[PDB]
């Protein structure tokens, strides 16, 4: 039933777009509101290296089964920092409360979504290849730095790559609906 | 006699993520550009590129096209203001499309009075989205509210249409006059201006 499963799909995306908007929104404000944060940002992303879609055409271009495929790559490349975020802050002592609970709540999200699209692919491609192949995150080290600038702008740069990232992954789940069920006269 | 003062851009945004358009200020206490020049790069390359659109968005403004506008990627720009004597250039703007995007109010709102049998009467609104919007293909998701509130009331009352682009209102005082509006907003991003008024007489049969 591709329907429901859409539905809950976009859900979770539009859902989980939101609380990382906030999430940054509120690390900004709180912690890097005064300095050059933003152009350290520059660049950062693990996911960067994926050939993704940039704009309407391109994404029009891409057929449905690869798109579908990248989709569940990027979700399944965040499990590993979404997970080291969460542990990360949790075992601080003064854990920013705001901040922890989007955390806590986008990490279980972003696991439910990715069931969801695992559904959706078996359901309209029942025999792709089982093949993962994402882009490895491998910024923990940053993230522990004791050097604090350092460690503020490693963490700024996570918020940021999520932010942009949980708004391409809903924005590519919602072409795809509109693709997949209602030919593109949503 | 003085080069220009130090320009600003103070505003980017997008109708619709395909194009967007972004405006500068001159700096007041210095002398009269008589040339801008706005510059920008993108992450990830190192080419410079200037401007490409200096006519469609008016008076100080750099319009970006399809060809130029991309999501989910960082624009880094610059406004330069030059006279013969000197020259002055703005900070550096860091700006995404992904986050400017505030599309234009909607189109033609219209409004009516409907009367069914042993069945409530109701108010029907109805609209169209703002053009170069590109929903069927799910590129673009769009949400809508409308107010209406009659003349004098301290209060607009507000009701929120989702993804409709009709709706129905129940609980109208008959023989009122309303004044009733529209806005839309992308599912991410901010709200347009609320649309002109229509107006409608609530009959006394009510
Ligand atoms: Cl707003
Ligand atoms: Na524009
Ligand atoms: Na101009
Ligand atoms: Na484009």
């Amino acid at each position: 039933m591709l329907r429901d499963l859409f539905d809950r799909a976009v859900v979770l995306s539009h859902y989980i777009h939101n609380l990382s908007s906030e999430m940054f929104s509120e690390f900004d404000k709180r912690y890097t509101h005064g300095r050059g944060f933003i152009t350290k940002a520059i660049n950062s992303c693990h996911t960067s290296s994926l050939a993704t879609p940039e704009d309407k055409e391109q994404a029009q271009q891409m057929n449905q089964k690869d798109f579908l495929s990248l989709i569940v790559s990027i979700l399944r490349s965040w499990n590993e920092p979404l997970y080291h975020l969460v542990t990360e802050v949790r075992g601080m002592q003064e854990a920013p409360e705001a901040i922890l609970s989007k955390a806590v709540e986008i990490e279980e999200q972003t696991k439910r979504l990715l069931e969801r699209m695992e559904l959706i692919v078996s359901q309209v491609h029942p025999e792709t290849k089982e093949n993962e192949i994402y882009p490895v995150w491998s910024g923990l080290p940053s993230l522990q730095m004791a050097d604090e600038e350092s460690r503020l702008s490693a963490y700024y740069n996570l918020l940021h790559c999520l932010r942009r990232d949980s708004h391409k992954i809903d924005n590519y789940l919602k072409l795809l609906k509109c693709r997949i069920i209602h030919n593109n006269n949503c | 006699m003085l080069p220009p003062g130090k320009p600003e851009i103070f505003k980017c945004r997008s109708p619709n993520k395909e194009t967007f358009t972004c405006w500068w200020r001159p700096g007041t206490d210095g002398g009269l550009p008589t040339n801008y020049s706005l510059t920008y790069h993108r992450e990830g390359e190192t080419l410079m590129h200037e401007c490409p659109d200096y006519i469609t968005g008016g008076p100080n403004s750099c319009h970006f096209g399809k060809q130029y506008t991309s999501m989910w990627r960082t624009y880094i720009m610059m406004v330069n203001a030059t006279n013969q004597m000197g020259s002055s250039f703005s900070d550096e703007l860091y700006v995404d499309v992904t986050y400017i995007v505030q599309p234009d109010p909607p189109l033609e709102l219209a409004v009516e009075v409907k009367q069914p049998e042993d069945r409530k009467p109701y108010l029907w609104i109805k609209w169209s989205p703002p053009t170069l919007i590109d929903l069927k293909t799910g590129w673009f998701t769009l949400l809508y509210e409308i107010r209406l509130k009659p003349e004098k009331a301290a209060e607009w009352e507000i009701h929120f249409a989702g993804q409709q682009t009709e709706f129905k209102i129940l609980s109208l005082h008959p023989g009122q006059k309303y004044l009733v509006q529209v806005r839309c907003k992308p599912d991410h991003g901010y709200w347009s201006a609320w649309s002109p008024a229509t107006f409608i007489q609530i009959p006394s049969d009510f």
